[PDB]
This record gives structure tokens, C-alpha cells and sequence, in this order.
């Protein structure tokens, strides 16, 4: 014992355990969910089917009303309106809209992509060309619906719903140490250590840390990215949120009033949120330790301007690696290990299977313990089984999935970029 | 069964009746054998999917018979310290204690001292004792 | 007028829960089960 000056050992990071996901605790394998869509069109289950209600699209006006009667003319590249008619667009987001024209026009004959269409037609409504409408049908025409009278090819438009659904199954992890007696007893005589215990902990860490490392990758992975769409400003760069860049902080100059900056874009962002959801505005916020830094050092209240030090949330990722409410408003986590600068919001609702992704535990940390008789070295490892899932409809855009029935757990076809309860931005500047 | 053992008949019947009360008590979500001594239970178990009652009979049938044997040597051991001295009169002693008898004394009797349903049945209860 | 349609007696679509209408099935309910008696 010459003089030992005793010993280190890393410290374990913390978790943000699953405060912002589903847990949906299971009893049992492979669980499901399933959902009702409100569809019409006489037919529940078909291709072309119209789901009555979606937060991006809005409803078919005349329905029960005046389409119910006639066909109305379609938008579409090159053609010409007619002053005073009335045409149809379902539209690639805003959905369904009437447009009477107040004008005799073409729209963009050189257009290609729904895209360029929209595009147009948008700056049609824009100039006044082209105005929303709706009327019910008239009641001439209503009077003889179901063949009365005569009458023919008069039926009433009609309603109902498509049940279908979604499954899970759960994947699993293990791992071993496989250690030695001797190691084991030189350790006991150095630092008094079990040896085997130290590496349970180790183990049992290694796998818990990774689930909940992989859910915030699956959130990172699914998550739509921001700052693009309806929440873009049209001189920016797409995406990305700088500091060095008067296009996303008005002209600011003087951090007490740029920094707030960030602030907006975080509210339109987490509002957009309940825009593709229809559930609320987001509620939580992780992001990189350097916008944490940020968020603690402004006043995110309303006032004329205002910095300080970066007291406002824990910014450590030392103790935890939750820093606080932003505003009161959304809960913020740290990011502790971001690959580059940025921050991800979403919501997550008081009902556990709202919540867009889901965490189901079946199985966990199970030990097993023995030792090989060849050499009788003791073996030691622990089990772990759970599987995840994501919401039916994160997606949005589609209003029903193909055969009434499919995976629920993620995979780049069913969720990479397209989760509509969370956003991604990236953040550069600082 | 057709009870080939006819010996005892009427006390099967006696168990038959006493078992019939048994399994009409509620007394259920017990995982103890609700058992402090005596007789020597086992994982006879039954009347389910999965028969393990199997393994319970074959135990007992595989393994005849550590319980008496082991019964007997301690029995027989029990016997062997009697015999001899000082043990031979504390055995004495205390079965004396226990059961004193002498010239015109009460023996081990029934005392009826409880409410009954009749004083008659506490006299056919005493001559029964007798 | 929507319906319910039905199972094709194709036990895999039955244990599913899929039929040809516009409403699928959790899945059958499960009746209890039968272990082959022990051989005396």
C-alpha cells in the first residue's frame, strides 16, 4: 500500500426517461391498437376514400350541400376559367376548396408537379381571382332526392367510418460480461470491489441507456423538419435557425432583443405541431446544451428586451438533464449528446396513447448468472424486451393506410420525416 | 370407485360429507396448505389441465418410505431411552402425573358445565364418555 | 350503406381480425382450451 490515493470512475449520464412518449406498459407480447376514421363517399374502404375530419385539410363545403347535385370543373394546368363558375381543388395541404372564379384566366400551363399547380392557384387567390365558396343545393332539386316524382340519379350523399388498425412486436437486448475469478479477487484487494455487482451495474446501465438514447433517435427519425412549409419565412434558409442571419431574427442586433428571436420561431413551430395533430400545441422542447444556454440566459417572458446569465433552466447534464419549462409552457430536456447544434419540439397529451411515439416495456433487466465448468469462470448478463410503436395517422397525410392494416412500428416508409407531433430545427450561429 | 374395501364403508361415507362441506366454503385465494401439523401433505395436484398430481404419486410410490422409516427409528430409539435408567422413571413419573388414578378417584371426565340443548343429552353425553 | 362483410373461413384472416368490410376485428375471443388427458 503505497500511500494509494484512492480512484476514479466516470460518472453515469442521466435519462429523460420516457416523460415525453407513450409507456403503454405491457402484460404481454405484440400488443395492437386500432382507430376510426369518419369516411364518405358510400364506400369506407376505398381508394379515392375522403376522411371527414383532418387537421391539414379542410372539409368538402358542398358535400351535403350543392356537389351533392352537380359535378364541379377541376382545376388544372393551362386551363381557362370561366367567370363566375365554381371549381374544385383538393389542394397538397388546406385540402378541399371551392374556388369561384371572378375572372376568365389561365393557370400556369407550364406547370408539372401538384406543387406548381397549387402554387398558382394560391397566387390566383391571393389576386383575387380565384374565392373560396360553398352553398347548400337547391331546395328544388332536394325535393326530389331518391327518385321522387319521376326523377332519376338523385341520391343523397352519404357518410360513415373505416375501423382498422395497427401492430406491435417487441424486439430485445442482452449482454454479458464474462469476467474472471482472479481479476474478481485482485479487485476485492484493491479497492474492495465485488466485481461482479460493479458490472451489473455496468451492464443494466449500457442497456438502459440505450433505450433511451434510441427513443430520442426515433424522435429525431420521424420528426418533420421545421421552419419550412407554413411555418417558413420565404428569404430563409429551410430548416435552419441562425444568429449571424437578419433574415430569422427581424434586424436584431443586441442579444437582449435577437435572441428572443428563437423564442417565436419555437411557439410557431410547436403551434404547427397542433396544426398536423389536432390535439394541442407541442409541450416539450430537447435541444442541444448550447440552445439551453440560450434559453437560460433571456427572459422568455414578454418584455422590451433582456440578458443575463444562463440561470432560467438547469443546464447541466451532470445532475439531470431536464432543465425546466420554457415559459412554464413546454417541458426542456437537454440533448446531451446532439451531434451538432439544434432542438426538436413536439406535444404529448395526458392520455397515453396520444402521444405519436410509444414505448411498451414487456420485459426487463432480467439477470442470469452461472460459470463455465471448463474453466468454471463465472458468466453474468442481463435481458431485455419491449418493443416501440408510433401513433396511426403521425404520418397525416395520407387519410387511411393501404389493406386495413399494418406494422405500427416504425420504419423509413411508415415514419422517417413525416411524424406529425414533432418538428425538427437545426441551429447554427450561436 | 366400487370401495372394493367394504371395511370401512360407513366412515367413507362419514369423509365423504365432511370433504362435500369443504368444497362448498369459500375458502379460496389461500396459498398457504392452511395446515399446522399432523397428517403429511403434498403437491397432489389435480382436477386441472396439466396434471402434476403424477409426479406427486410417483414421489410418493418411487421413494416408499423415508417418513416411517424414519418414524420407526425414532420410535424405536423412543423405546431403546426408556429402557434405561432415569429415563424409564421420568416416562413414569409423568404418566402418573398425567393420569393419576386411585382407590375410589375421578378419572379423565366429561364436564358439561356449557349451555346444551338438554340436560338429557348431557346425561346420554356423559354415559357415552363412560 | 356501410356494412360489415365477413371472414373468408380463411383462419388466418379470422385470427387477424380481417374481413371484407369497413370495420376489422381485434381478433376472436379466446373460448378456454383443451390439454390432451394423461394416459393412465
Amino acid at each position: 500500500g503505497p500511500a494509494v490515493m484512492g480512484m476514479v470512475r466516470r460518472a453515469i449520464p442521466n435519462l429523460i426517461a420516457f416523460d415525453i412518449c407513450g409507456v403503454q406498459p405491457m402484460n404481454s407480447p405484440t400488443g395492437q391498437v386500432f382507430a376510426l376514421r369518419a369516411v364518405y363517399g358510400k364506400d369506407p374502404v376505398a381508394a379515392g376514400a375522403k376522411e371527414a375530419f383532418h387537421p391539414m385539410y379542410g372539409p368538402d363545403a358542398m358535400f351535403s350541400g350543392q356537389g351533392a347535385a352537380k359535378k364541379f370543373p377541376a382545376l388544372a394546368a393551362s386551363t381557362q376559367t370561366t367567370v363566375g363558375d365554381i371549381y374544385t381543388h383538393f389542394f397538397q395541404e388546406t385540402g378541399t376548396v371551392y374556388l369561384q372564379a371572378s375572372v376568365q384566366v389561365t393557370i400556369d400551363a407550364g406547370a408539372t408537379d401538384a406543387a406548381k399547380l397549387d402554387a398558382e392557384i394560391k397566387k390566383q387567390m391571393e389576386a383575387g381571382a380565384l374565392v373560396e365558396i360553398a352553398e347548400g343545393m337547391a331546395t328544388s332539386i332536394a325535393e326530389l332526392q331518391e327518385g321522387f316524382n319521376g326523377s332519376t340519379d338523385n341520391p343523397w350523399n352519404e357518410m360513415g367510418f373505416r375501423i382498422d388498425k395497427q401492430v406491435i412486436e417487441a424486439k430485445s437486448r442482452q449482454l454479458k460480461a464474462a469476467y474472471s475469478i482472479e481479476l474478481a479477487q485482485d479487485l476485492r484487494a484493491v479497492h474492495g470491489m465485488d466485481a461482479d455487482a460493479e458490472l451489473s451495474g455496468i451492464l443494466a446501465t449500457e442497456i438502459m441507456l440505450e433505450i433511451n438514447r434510441e427513443v430520442v433517435d426515433w424522435i429525431n427519425y420521424s420528426a418533420q423538419v421545421g421552419k419550412s412549409g407554413m411555418t417558413l419565412t420565404p428569404g430563409s434558409k429551410a430548416g435552419v435557425f441562425d444568429f449571424q442571419d437578419p433574415i430569422d431574427i427581424r434586424g436584431a442586433r443586441w442579444a437582449g432583443e435577437s435572441f428572443k428571436a428563437l423564442l417565436f420561431q419555437i411557439d410557431k413551430e410547436a403551434v404547427e405541431i397542433a396544426r398536423q395533430t389536432g390535439r394541442g400545441e407541442g409541450n416539450f422542447i430537447i435541444a442541444s446544451r448550447n440552445v439551453v444556454n440560450v434559453l437560460a440566459s433571456v427572459d422568455t417572458g414578454i418584455s422590451y428586451a433582456a440578458q443575463g446569465l444562463a440561470t432560467g433552466f438547469s443546464t447541466d447534464t451532470t445532475k439531470s438533464v431536464f432543465a425546466g419549462v420554457l415559459g412554464g409552457k413546454y417541458r426542456v430536456y437537454i440533448d446531451q449528446y446532439a451531434k451538432q447544434d439544434y432542438f426538436t419540439v413536439g406535444y404529448k397529451g395526458p392520455n397515453e396513447m396520444d402521444a405519436g411515439i410509444y414505448y411498451a416495456p414487456y420485459v426487463a433487466l432480467t439477470p442470469l448468472r452461472g460459470s463455465d465448468p471448463k474453466n468454471f469462470q463465472p458468466v453474468m448478463g442481463f435481458k431485455t424486451r419491449y418493443g416501440i410503436g408510433i401513433n396511426p395517422f403521425a404520418e397525416s397525410a395520407a387519410q387511411a393506410p393501404a389493406s386495413r392494416i399494418q406494422s405500427g412500428m416504425p420504419s423509413i416508409l411508415n415514419s422517417l420525416g413525416k411524424n406529425a407531433y414533432f418538428r425538427r430545427v437545426y441551429v447554427k450561429g450561436i | 370407485k366400487f370401495n372394493v374395501l367394504s371395511l370401512f364403508a360407513p366412515w367413507a361415507k362419514m369423509d365423504e360429507r365432511n370433504f362435500k362441506d369443504q368444497e362448498k366454503e369459500d375458502l379460496v385465494s389461500i396459498t398457504a396448505p392452511k395446515l399446522d401439523d399432523g397428517a403429511r401433505e403434498f403437491e397432489v395436484s389435480s382436477n386441472e389441465a396439466a396434471s402434476p398430481y403424477n409426479a406427486a404419486f410417483q414421489t410418493i410410490f418411487g421413494s416408499y418410505e423415508p417418513g416411517m422409516k424414519t418414524t420407526r427409528e425414532l420410535i424405536d430409539t423412543y423405546r431403546n431411552l426408556m429402557n434405561n435408567y432415569e429415563v424409564d422413571n421420568a416416562v413414569s413419573e409423568i404418566v402418573s402425573d398425567a393420569i393419576v388414578y386411585e382407590d375410589d378417584t375421578e378419572v379423565v371426565a366429561l364436564n358439561l358445565d356449557k349451555s346444551k340443548f338438554s340436560p338429557k343429552i348431557k346425561n346420554m353425553m356423559l354415559d357415552e364418555f363412560s | 350503406a356501410e356494412i360489415g362483410g365477413d371472414h373468408g373461413y380463411n383462419a388466418t384472416n379470422i385470427a387477424a381480425g380481417q374481413t371484407s368490410g369497413a370495420v376489422t376485428q381485434i381478433g376472436p375471443a379466446v373460448m378456454g382450451m383443451v390439454r390432451r388427458a394423461i394416459p393412465n
